[PDB]
């Protein structure tokens, strides 16, 4: 760790029990700043149904996620990442249900079409920040390999 | 008020009963929405309601004798 | 949260964070902004929390104020360990805290 | 007490002339407005490096039935240049042939705003006491801009291809 | 840690743990001792019930 | 300094061939160097270096008004002589120590991938103290001096840094002293948007404003050998339903801006 | 739990009752519904509702449909074009754009 | 002279204006009289049901709308009385029309441009 | 210089020769910085008769 | 407060 001057008196209030104050010179000389390295995982398996792959095509995107991703559904190495954000884009092979009759009268004006896929793709947890510095790919030997992979 | 609940303790009599008989009277304003009678001071229901105590103005009669002259006054009115 | 000391709030008052409350008091805003009307209906009201609306912060404290709010600690030991101030925003991540308490 | 324009019976010869053509799209509200956009466009473009001012200019509005479909007609309005008897000329453009024969000529006296009402005055209140029929062809806009801050009096003329 | 409403179990429709698993917290018998002696009653039935 | 972008390099968590210390090192020793701007509140500078040996400050392409205080100031260290370096030093004029991470947080353009943002402090000053002795009036012994000190890096004239001060209090000592026509009217009679023949019939006769329709009689506007007469109608539309009559004067139709077509 | 404090029934999730804020949004559509159904005419709310089946057991279909006002079947699906049509008009569709985006 | 405007308005206006002679009648004149104002003009204007089937079969070939907005975009009645008009005019189903890979000038009235 | 700039907002003046003022907002620092010269100014500098 | 706007006048100048 560090080592820096120290002053004991009581100040108002703010070191009343045990509860130490700070300057804001320690905070511009980032003499206390640490560095983590946090690890994320994206499963893509084979279900029941069909098996689940990897693609940048999601539905229901905000131009701002699909910019920031390749053509395949990886991230670039060396963005920034705001928590919430897409990383992997993700895909399950769905099938079919039905839907409440409310549900039929809207989509029959607006011609709401879906495909047979469920989106559940990879987020950054909320409340975290950071950037990346490193990806990999892993593959079984002998099921078809991603460009980037 | 924010700070104090104590002389509307001075009024009823009863530290519990003011948690009911504030209640029954902030629910006719809350969904009911009636006119308050204090003015409001831009502040939530629950503190007009122990403001209204304070002056002796709602009581566990007073929150009856005004439903009681409402009910029949509505049933004077149904057929 | 964690615990801090305040030389200025006063008895009745503590601190809160904003991104706890605005966190933990999602029910109580989304019926505030279908009575403002900014938001339309549901779905949309929670697209207005990301966003960063200044009345997302102006029904906050709007629903904050006169809403007292319990705060515990372990091992209750009498009566006197759980209390209920009135909450107060500030720019943080921790639990402020009256001293004499 | 409507009073009627004068008009005039003409037979026209082939007239090599030059300019830049296009098409467009509008309503006809502003096909007084529009014509006179293009026409600003070519005339204040070929007198910017043209040394000497010819006595006349033209429009000619031409019609293509789109092979596609008869139900939209492109059009073609071009302000062309004529011959006259100046020698050094600078312009653009490609050599398109007037197709001449017989003609009706409207003309005009009157104000800026007017020649709107000169070109409004086409299909409804007039001509069927001589009970005339269009031929295929092309519709001419004859102007004389060298002469014309009030609105300006400019003496234009339409020009109709009329079978008899 | 916060949450409003979150995830809740299988075998007996409560709330989780943690902050990990977006979790709600735990009001443990020894405050509800620490409630009764106020005499707030209906605030436990709203912290069991609803 | 507020950003750096620099080539070979995509992120300030990595590494990079031919240097002695790590990438984010050069952004604590970049921190640290200090340049006086003259005219600018935001200037760039270049930096094209190769061959084996440390870079100072005097390597890098300067501008006319960008005044370099250290020249020594150690940026890197070069090991391999192949090497060669491009980046692009953004300063930047302010105060506080707001690192541009409110920049990033106020504001959300679509930045370009490669570029490295710096933690600055825009404060030249850093120690400054004083001392109070009795400056000698013959008569007023009573009065006193005000040694002022003043320990900071460069890019300051310390009387600008006293005069300015003046300049902020008596700002604030000022205040405790001092201190204690319709929209269809006025639009094209074009641009009214009536029907198919109403409307653009009256701008041939010259009236592109709807405070000149109302301003003409209504027997002899109606009398030209354009005007249609179930246009009537329309014209008594407009005329009523604002609350107008016939041959009323509006005070000013136009603004000073007056076109046709 | 390591400790003798949790176990494999602490961490397993649910999903089959509803979400919260979904369940929510079910009455928010269909209380739109009824009001996007009151801009209309009562021969033409009832071909395009009981078509599909709302706040109905059940769903009718263009035979039931015609074996029963008259004969017809070809117009109905043609009356509802017209209860698309002025409803596609955005005016009345403000209350359909945010559940338009589901 | 006059009439010349209604021309390429109705161009323009087959369109949102649902646009019938009284709503023609708008254009200065009355009911009958517009009428053979427009005849020895062109010989042919109620050529507007022309425009309103050439104005919806810009839809059928060249937008990738289906069909149940084309009969009510383009200010007919119903999809019935689209068809009614359509197979008067262009004697074949738009399910036989648009689906068929040729198309040719048969049945489509071209606009007036006189 | 981006300054921020209070105007005054109230003045209770319950006696005359009492008072209380209030003033909002300043920029962070200066409601240390102006008013520890006005509690100065106005304890030692002022006219006087004895 | 106006006399402390006079004891900065060497410095408006």
């Amino acid at each position: 760790g560090q080592n820096m001057r120290v002053a004991f008196m009581p100040w108002n209030g703010y070191n009343f029990e045990d509860s130490i104050l700070v300057s804001e010179r320690v905070v511009q000389e980032d003499r206390f700043t640490t560095i983590h390295i946090q690890e994320l995982a994206c499963v893509s398996r084979d279900t029941k149904l069909g098996p689940e792959e990897i693609t940048a095509d999601i539905p229901n995107v905000g131009e701002a996620a699909l910019s920031k991703l390749d053509e395949s559904g990886i991230v670039y190495i060396g963005a920034e990442v705001t928590g919430g954000d897409i990383l992997v884009g993700k895909v399950t092979p769905k099938g079919e249900t039905q839907l409440t009759p409310e549900e039929k009268l809207l989509r029959a004006i607006f011609g709401e079409k879906a495909s047979d896929v469920k989106d559940s793709s990879l987020r950054v947890p909320n409340g975290v920040s950071g950037t990346v510095i490193d990806v990999q790919v892993f593959t079984r030997d002998g099921v078809e390999k991603d460009k980037r992979a | 008020a924010r700070v104090t609940v104590q002389d509307a303790v001075e009024k009823i009599g009863n530290r519990f009963d003011l948690v009911l008989v504030a209640a029954r009277r902030a629910r006719q304003m809350q969904v009911g929405g009636k006119d308050p009678l204090v003015p409001e001071e831009n502040d939530k229901t629950t503190v007009i309601a122990l403001r209204e105590i304070e002056e002796g103005l709602i009581n566990n009669q007073i929150l009856d004798v005004r439903e009681r002259q409402e009910q029949q006054e509505q049933e004077a009115a149904e057929l | 949260s964690v615990i801090t000391v305040g030389p200025y709030l006063r008895l009745h008052q503590c601190g809160l964070p904003k991104k706890m409350a605005l966190e933990l008091f999602k029910p109580f805003i989304y019926g505030k902004l279908e009575l403002r009307g900014l938001a339309t209906t549901i779905k949309a009201a929670k697209k207005m929390v990301e966003r960063e609306e200044a009345v997302v912060w102006d029904i906050l404290d709007e629903v904050i104020r006169e809403h007292p709010v319990l705060l515990n600690r372990a091992p209750t030991l009498h009566r006197l360990g759980i209390q209920a101030f009135e909450p107060v925003l500030i720019e943080g991540k921790a639990i402020q805290l009256h001293p004499l308490v | 007490e409507f009073t009627m324009p004068e008009h005039k019976f003409v037979t026209l010869e082939d007239t090599p002339l030059i300019g830049v053509t296009q098409s467009y799209s509008c309503s006809l509200e502003q096909i007084s407005d529009f014509r006179h956009e293009m026409r600003y466009q070519f005339w204040h473009d070929f007198l910017g490096n043209a040394p000497t001012i010819p006595p006349v200019l033209y429009g000619l509005n031409e019609t293509r039935p789109s092979q596609d479909k008869d139900d939209e007609q492109e059009v073609f309005y071009t302000t062309a240049l004529a011959q006259d008897q100046a020698d050094g000329y600078v312009l653009t453009g490609h050599p398109v042939m007037l197709q001449g024969g017989e003609y009706v000529m409207f003309t005009y006296e009157g104000l800026g705003t007017g020649v709107q009402e000169f070109i409004l005055t086409v299909y409804g209140t007039c001509m069927p006491m001589l009970n005339l029929t269009r031929r295929k062809g092309q519709d001419i806009e004859r102007y004389y801009p060298a002469e014309d801050d009030r609105p300006i009096n400019l003496r234009c003329e339409l020009l109709i291809p009329i079978r008899r | 840690h916060a949450r409003s409403t979150g995830s809740y179990s299988l075998v007996t429709q409560q709330p989780l743990g943690g902050k990990a698993q977006f979790g709600g917290q735990r009001f443990g018998e020894m405050e509800v001792w620490a409630l009764e002696a106020y005499g707030a009653a209906y605030t436990l039935q709203e912290m069991l019930t609803v | 300094v507020t950003e750096v972008e620099i080539d070979g390099v995509l992120h300030e968590y990595s590494t990079k061939e031919g240097v002695q210390e790590d990438i984010l090192e050069i952004l604590l020793n970049l921190k640290g160097l200090a340049v006086r701007v003259q005219g600018k509140d935001e200037v760039i500078l270049t930096l094209n270096k190769s061959g084996i040996g440390p870079v100072t400050a005097a390597d890098i392409t300067h501008d006319g008004d960008v005044e370099i205080v250290k020249p020594q100031h150690v940026i890197c260290h070069l090991t391999d002589e192949n090497a060669s370096i491009s980046m692009r030093i953004k300063v930047q004029r302010g105060r506080g120590y707001v690192p541009a991470s409110t920049r990033i947080h106020s504001e959300e353009d679509e930045r370009p991938i490669g570029r490295l943002l710096v933690d600055a402090c825009y404060s030249p000053v850093e120690r400054i103290a004083y001392n109070v002795e009795a400056a000698r009036v013959e008569q007023r012994t009573d009065l006193d001096k005000l040694v002022i000190e003043m320990e900071t890096n460069g890019t300051i004239d310390p009387e600008e840094a006293i005069r300015r001060a003046a300049t902020i209090l008596a700002e604030q000592l000022e205040a405790f002293v001092d201190l204690r026509f319709d929209p269809i009217l006025l639009r094209p009679v074009d641009d009214l948007e009536l029907t198919v023949r109403s409307a653009n019939c009256l701008k041939a006769e010259a009236i592109h404003y709807i405070g000149d329709l109302v301003q003409r009689t209504e027997v002899e506007l109606l009398k030209t050998p354009n005007l249609g007469k179930k246009s009537l109608t329309e014209i008594k539309d407009v005329l009523a339903s604002r609350g107008l009559s016939l041959g009323m004067r509006l005070e000013n139709w136009p603004p000073a801006s007056i076109a046709d077509e | 739990g390591d400790d003798e404090d949790s176990h494999l029934g602490d961490f397993i999730e649910d999903t089959t009752l509803e979400l919260p804020l979904d369940s929510a949004t079910t009455e928010s559509l269909r209380a739109a519904t009824h009001d996007v159904l009151a801009g209309l005419t009562a021969r033409e709310a009832k071909v395009l509702r009981m078509r599909f089946g709302i706040d109905m057991n059940t769903d009718y279909t263009l035979e039931e449909v015609g074996k029963q006002f008259d004969v017809t079947r070809e117009r109905i699906r043609q009356i509802e074009a017209k209860a698309l049509r002025k409803l596609r008009h955005p005016s009345r569709s403000e209350v359909l754009r945010s559940f338009l985006d589901d | 002279g006059i009439i010349r405007d209604l021309l390429i308005w109705l161009e323009g206006h087959l369109d949102q204006p649902l646009s019938l002679d009284n709503v023609a009648a708008k254009a200065g004149y009355s009911k009958w009289h517009l009428q053979r104002m427009f005849k020895d003009v062109t010989g042919h204007i109620g050529y507007i049901r022309a425009r309103r089937l050439s104005k919806s079969a810009v839809a059928l070939r060249l937008t990738a709308r289906p069909i149940l907005d084309i009969a009510l975009q383009y200010r007919f009645d119903s999809q019935q009385t689209f068809t009614r008009a359509f197979k008067k005019q262009f004697a074949q189903t738009p399910a036989l029309y648009r689906r068929s890979p040729e198309w040719s000038a048969f049945g489509i009235r071209p606009p007036l441009r006189l | 210089t981006e300054f921020l700039k209070p105007r005054l907002v109230d003045i209770e003046q319950v006696s005359s020769t009492h008072a209380k003022v209030t003033l909002e907002p300043l920029e962070r620092g200066f409601g240390h910085t102006l008013g520890n010269a006005l509690r100065r100014i106005l304890l030692s500098s002022m006219p006087g008769c004895a």
